[PDB]
């Protein structure tokens, strides 16, 4: 770790602070975890552990890399590539301009290529929310923050003490499911591309409860026909306020009959039938972005 | 590596299929297996290892752990091992409890706490050494710490025909697999070789075929391997579906069992 320069502060989690730092050789810029194992009753956090091994099997282009894992003295260092700035500043930086719809569209497709690796790696990231999403000046943008990641090779389930995000929470998540699916990543996403083209976040609740009755009063209160199983989930109430389904032309104004369409899709109640990443990346949205291939078969 | 092997997987929503099943293919391209790593310990012998497995897996029983945390361990110790020289049995029993809290870490929840992981040594390991070794095996496996192991591979399998009592079949599978994976030649056949062979003992090669895509002639040379492991087991009765305080029934297959394994492989080996 001596030829690295520590510049800035950029972040502090539970187990480590995070550091802009410059290789004084090269004059790259790197993004510094710092662990201190001296205060790890645990020795290296298992968060640590399972973050660094995932991210050494997700190589891709719209995941950030870990670029080396260095331990010192008494200390665990993660070293990261840099990005200059996450999706929440950029967002709020374009607030009053509003970001370009074809600069929505690339971010949200590669968001889509990212997610749809880390699906086929049978991996749930959990915690898709703008602070996690890493932008570049090159118009790239990558998934970060993989600490609350699980590998669905069984089941992932539910935890009562588990610290998650609640304005980027899908819904069956709050109605008591069981277990999670790659359907809670979808939902994830499909918040941030309307808070990305409103510039206001979609579901801004401030409890559990209030959280779902935002949900509720802008898709509407799901009922057996549009999500089956409802009325049977732990924390669903007979008592629950109908609401209307809301116009997707008031909700997303800005956003064409092609991206509401889309957006209604990774914002369909039921987990089985919401939109996969691979589906969502052969959406009409997105044909002027990408063509498809000759199948064979 | 297996050219005649076909992808068994089943349609999906959530992903697409056949790079769902190349990443699997792709994981025995990087988690490599050495049956002869022990000729790097001269000191050692193979026996060392069953006993120093065995314990592991009553570990795993006593705090509940899964399956594929003692499987993450097994990997851990053997790949571990493999990168290293001149080791001797007095120092076995801090690698093996390493590689198992490495492997809860990873894999638990709620992982039982270091102090648990050195109160079972009875005295023989210390906090400050697991913690230690911990760092020494990850850094030794360049922190290559999520491959797929055998229990895992079964779990593939055992999907796709639900997907096309399944618990207690799966748990007596893993009882065979529990005692093949102590005799270091295992480490001959891929870890999905072994779980579709062992599978094949308690089907046919019809199912094994359609669960797994591999061929009869991939997996003949592991099922002669293996025939007597399926003897001595088949000739004893499996065990059955056990359940656990705490622990979910749609859960209790994963969970970690043991049975005295050690006087089965001596019959096996006869
Ligand atoms: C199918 C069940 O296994 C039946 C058991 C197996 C063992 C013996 C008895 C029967 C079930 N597991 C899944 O569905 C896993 C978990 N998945 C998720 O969580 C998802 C999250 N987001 C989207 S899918 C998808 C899943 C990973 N996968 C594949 O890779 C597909 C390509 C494969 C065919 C191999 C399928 C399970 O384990 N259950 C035990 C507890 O409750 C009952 C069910």
């Amino acid at each position: 770790m001596e030829n690295f320069q520590k510049v800035e502060k950029i972040g502090e989690g539970t187990y480590g602070v995070v550091y802009k730092a410059r290789n004084k050789l090269t004059g790259e810029v790197v993004a510094l975890k710092k662990i201190r194992l001296d205060t790890e009753t645990e020795g290296v956090p298992s968060t640590a552990i399972r973050e660094i091994s995932l991210l050494k099997e997700l190589n891709h282009p719209n995941i950030v890399k870990l670029l080396d894992v260095i331990h010192t003295e008494n200390k665990l260092y993660l070293v990261f590539e840099f990005l200059h700035q996450d999706l929440k500043k950029f967002m709020d930086a374009s607030a009053l301009t509003g970001i370009p719809l074809p600069l929505i569209k690339s971010y949200l497709f590669q968001l889509l290529q990212g997610l749809a690796f880390c699906h086929s790696h049978r991996v749930l990231h959990r915690d898709l929310k703008p602070q996690n999403l890493l932008i570049n000046t090159e118009g790239a943008i990558k998934l970060a923050d993989f600490g609350l990641a699980r590998a669905f090779g069984v089941p992932v389930r539910t935890y009562t003490h588990e610290v998650v995000t609640l304005w980027y929470r899908a819904p069956e998540i709050l109605l008591g499911c069981k277990y999670y699916s790659t359907a809670v990543d979808i939902w994830s996403l499909g918040c941030i591309f309307a808070e990305m083209v409103t510039r206001r976040a979609l579901f801004p609740g401030d409890s559990e409860i209030d959280q779902l009755f935002r949900i509720f009063r802008t898709l509407g209160t799901p009922d057996e026909v549009v999500w089956p199983g409802v009325t049977s989930m732990p924390d669903y109430k007979p008592s629950f306020p109908k609401w209307a389904r809301q116009d997707f032309s008031k909700v997303v104004p800005p956003l064409d009959e092609d991206g509401r369409s889309l957006l209604s899709q990774m914002l369909h109640y039921d987990p089985n039938k919401r939109i996969s990443a691979k589906a969502a990346l052969a959406h009409p949205f997105f044909q002027d972005v990408t063509k498809p291939v000759p199948h064979l078969r | 590596i297996a050219p005649s092997r076909g992808s068994p997987l089943p349609v999906l929503s959530w992903a697409n299929r056949e790079e769902v099943w190349k990443i699997m293919l792709n994981k025995e391209k990087t988690y490599l297996r050495d049956q002869h790593f022990l000729e790097q310990h001269p000191l050692l012998q193979p026996k060392m290892r069953a006993i120093l497995l065995d314990w592991l897996m009553e570990v795993c029983e006593v705090y509940k752990l899964h399956r594929e945390t003692f499987y993450l361990a097994q990997d851990f110790f053997d790949r571990y091992m493999a990168t290293q020289e001149n080791v001797v049995k007095t120092l076995l029993q801090l690698i093996g409890i390493s590689s198992l809290f490495i492997a809860a870490k990873l894999e638990e929840i709620y992982p039982p706490k270091l102090h648990q992981f050195a109160y079972v040594t009875d005295g023989a390991c210390s906090g400050d050494e697991i913690l230690t070794m911990e760092l020494m095996i990850m850094k030794a496996l360049k922190w290559r710490l999520s491959p797929l192991t055998i229990v895992s591979w079964l779990n593939v399998y055992m999907q796709v025909a639900y997907l096309n009592y399944p618990q207690q079949i799966f748990i007596q599978i893993a009882e065979l697999l529990d005692l093949c994976v102590l005799d270091v030649d295992c480490l001959e056949f891929p870890y999905g070789i072994l779980a579709a062979s062992a599978l094949y003992h308690f089907s046919s090669s019809e199912l094994m075929q359609k669960v797994s895509g591999y061929q009869w002639c991939d997996i003949e040379n592991c099922v002669k391997w293996m025939v007597p492991f399926a003897m001595v087991i088949r000739e004893t009765g499996s065990s059955k579906l056990k359940h656990f305080r705490g622990v979910a029934d749609e859960d209790a297959h994963n969970i970690q069992t043991h049975r005295d394994s050690l006087d089965l492989l001596d019959k096996a080996r006869a």
